[PDB]
């Protein structure tokens, strides 16, 4: 399906999952959200735009915050992803995986901030190194453990008696992902994530928007 | 109080009479594309 790309970095894959081990040879994986999983990943200009001012309140502000990051640019690195998450699932491993491609050989930092009412609750920071691949360079975060806060959050979501209550909680839950060139501090990708519960028979869904000034 | 209080966040929806969280504008009331609310 549709993925996210700036001029310098393309995120081909993104997934959050729960993996259950029945026996040493049998593994069951449930995907909560996914990009570039069901069908080959792609990027094109056909996606819609969202006024960034409409979402500033849902993410950390001040120095280093979404507004500060957006103003510094480049503007083509900023995206909003709306996830419809598949929560229908019941040894366990909660994980997150992502993959990136760049024409450039960089050392990159991936910062993921979980936010409640626009306030940072927890941050995970990962440093990723390049591997040569067909003239370009690939970066991979493989099976990174989901933080306990997110595990706790998912548990509490599932224990809500009504699904509409889950949506009410998700109203004020966001994630901001900032992928940076470690040396230059250039914003390679900045992705704002918003969530709803999926009711689709196809499971989890997503829609990607460009973040713009209006 | 704390805005990042996990129990408070879930208490607000489970027991609305005891809700103690910031008040916000629901996304559905904001200037956003229709595709933001309708899955593909
Ligand atoms: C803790 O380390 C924060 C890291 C968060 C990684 C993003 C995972 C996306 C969560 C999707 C789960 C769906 C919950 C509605």
């Amino acid at each position: 399906g549709r993925s996210v790309a700036s001029s310098k970095l393309w995120m081909l894959e993104f997934s959050a999952f729960l993996e259950q081990q029945q026996d040493p040879d049998t593994y069951n994986k449930h995907l909560f959200v996914h990009i570039g999983q069901s069908s080959p990943s792609y990027s094109d200009p056909y996606l819609a735009a969202v006024d960034i001012r409409q979402i500033y309140d849902k993410f950390p502000e001040k120095k280093g915050g979404l507004k500060d990051l957006f103003e510094r640019g480049p503007s083509n690195a900023f995206f909003l992803v709306k996830f419809w998450a598949d929560l229908n699932t019941n040894s366990s491993f909660y994980g997150v995986s992502s993959q990136y491609e760049s024409p450039e050989n960089m050392i990159i930092t991936c910062s993921t901030k979980v936010c409640s009412f626009g306030k940072q609750v927890v941050e995970k920071v990962e440093t990723e190194y390049a591997r040569y691949e067909n003239g370009h360079y690939s970066y991979r975060i493989h099976r990174s453990p989901l933080c306990e806060y997110m595990i706790n959050f998912i548990h509490k979501l599932k224990h809500l008696p009504e699904k509409y209550m889950m949506n009410s909680v998700l109203e004020n839950f966001t994630i901001l992902q900032v992928v940076t060139n470690r040396d230059t501090q250039e914003t390679l990708l900045c992705i704002a994530y918003v969530f709803e519960v999926s009711a689709s028979e196809h499971g989890a869904q997503h829609h990607i928007f460009r973040l713009v000034k209006e | 109080d704390s805005e990042t209080d996990l129990e408070a966040l879930f208490n607000a929806v489970m027991n609305p009479k005891t809700a103690n969280v910031p008040q916000t504008v629901p996304m559905r009331l904001r200037k956003l594309p229709d595709s933001f609310f309708k899955p593909p």
